[PDB]
């Protein structure tokens, strides 16, 4: 069993970039037959993976020379040479010279830009579900950039570590950016027995978190 | 034009069984083995196993040898992947793909994907409510 | 000064869940975020941070369709108050 170890996980870049995507093997992958297997596949959005390149360095009918493969042994490179606004989407390492066919980690090809804080805003829960009995505190940290950033929910002064569940944005079509929402759920009576909400933002783009809260 | 066409999604429960199709265009389905992959959702792309279109011989990779079941109609030229005992974590997107006549691999030609989810849920609409500023 | 309101779309199977705003005439600022799973039914939001003026104003209903229940339904944002 060959495992398959892609770097980066994440790789962003500016149009017009070279990009040097890595795939490491834990046992050398030189099929009998006398041909190391390694194949690259770009998956899009919702769709399969688009073979590139095969045994190694041979780009497959139809991609471009700017998808180049490289490499001998366990170690292999591909490497594209001018990114063009279709080359995004997650790389993949494959190889079939043993069993089982591993697949790689998958390389996430994406756009760099200034990186910029988010625009936190909190919201208690509404009439309804309240009533229903449920009650959701709704924190959207819309906008920031890098995608990295860390949502702590803090009731009544104190940290609360369970109820939540996140949700992420992929990267903004319109500006490249990220966004996500954070939900704590308690029960009407666990919501009820508490006064301050806080949501702290913490973004690379400063040192004191953002912060946003309220009380009932 | 080799197309591999698959079928539509499948919202299934624990326990129930599936059949999944994978209808092979422009080639000579017999001559080549067809395969299947699976991809968990966000990522994890696994290789499901292979059946021998020849024989019907099935391969499955030692993770799936449990529920999953291949075979295939020669009169219409397609493959099946089935499912039983069917759990929580099969929820995902199947592939079935094929080579070039390499001996080792190439996965050249994919399917669509058809997504199985599983989910004890029987078609529930959402209730809304409305996010007003608090603050 | 921008005013971001949101709609708690919850508690939905299967999917999808196609939130719009204002009919569709808020195409900006506008994100309806991945569904999850509480457990076995998904949960989904979304967001759109209006112009302060306008909001209050008037005309912000959120509009979430599911496809499968064949059921249509908008909620319009009301202040709340105290």
């Amino acid at each position: 069993d060959v495992l398959m170890t892609q770097t980066p996980l994440y790789l962003p870049v500016s149009l017009g970039d070279q990009a040097s995507i890595s795939c490491r093997s834990s046992q050398t992958i030189v099929h009998n037959n006398g041909n190391t297997y390694l194949e690259w596949y770009l998956q899009k959005p919702g769709q399969s993976p688009q073979l590139l390149i095969y045994k190694v360095s041979n780009r497959f009918s139809g991609v471009p020379d700017r998808f180049s493969g490289s490499g001998s042994g366990t170690d292999f490179t591909l490497k594209i040479s001018r990114v063009e606004a279709e080359d995004l989407g997650i790389y993949y390492c494959f190889q079939g010279s043993h069993f089982p066919p591993t697949f790689g980690g998958g390389t996430k090809l994406e756009i760099k830009r200034a990186d910029a804080a988010p625009t936190v805003s909190i919201f208690p829960p509404s009439s309804e579900q309240l009533t229903s009995g449920g009650a959701s505190v709704v924190c959207f940290l819309n906008n920031f950039y890098p995608k990295d950033i860390n949502v702590k929910w803090k009731i009544d002064g104190s940290e609360r570590q369970n109820g939540v569940l996140n949700s992420w944005t992929d990267q903004d079509s319109k500006d490249s950016t990220y966004s996500m929402s954070s939900t704590l759920t308690l029960t009407k009576d666990e919501y009820e027995r508490h006064n301050s909400y806080t949501c702290e933002a913490t973004h690379k783009t400063s040192t004191s978190p953002i912060v946003k809260s309220f009380n009932r | 034009q080799i197309q591999l066409q698959q079928s539509g999604p499948e919202l299934k429960k624990p326990g129930e069984t599936v059949k999944i199709s994978c209808k092979a265009t422009n080639y000579a389905f017999t001559d080549y083995s067809m395969h299947w992959v699976k991809q968990a959702p966000g990522g994890d792309l696994k290789y499901v196993g292979w059946i021998n279109t020849e024989t019907d011989e099935p391969t499955f990779a030692d993770d799936f040898k449990g529920r999953f079941a291949f075979s295939l109609d020669t009169s219409t030229s397609t493959a099946f992947l089935q499912i039983n005992n069917l759990k929580n974590e099969d929820t995902a997107t199947y592939f079935c793909v094929r080579d070039r006549h390499d001996y080792g691999e190439i996965f050249t030609y994919w399917g669509q994907g058809t997504t199985v989810t599983v989910s004890s849920a029987k078609t529930t609409p959402p209730s809304v409510y409305p996010l007003a500023p608090g603050s | 000064s921008m005013v971001t309101l949101g709609c708690l779309v919850k508690g939905y199977f299967p999917e999808p869940v196609t939130v719009t705003w204002n009919s569709g005439s808020l195409s900006s600022g506008v994100h309806t975020f991945p569904a999850v799973l509480q457990s076995d039914l998904y949960t989904l939001s979304s967001s759109v941070t209006v112009p302060s003026s306008p909001r209050p104003s008037e005309t912000v209903t959120c509009n979430v369709a599911h496809p499968a229940s064949s059921t249509k339904v908008d909620k319009k944002i009301v202040p709340r108050d105290c």
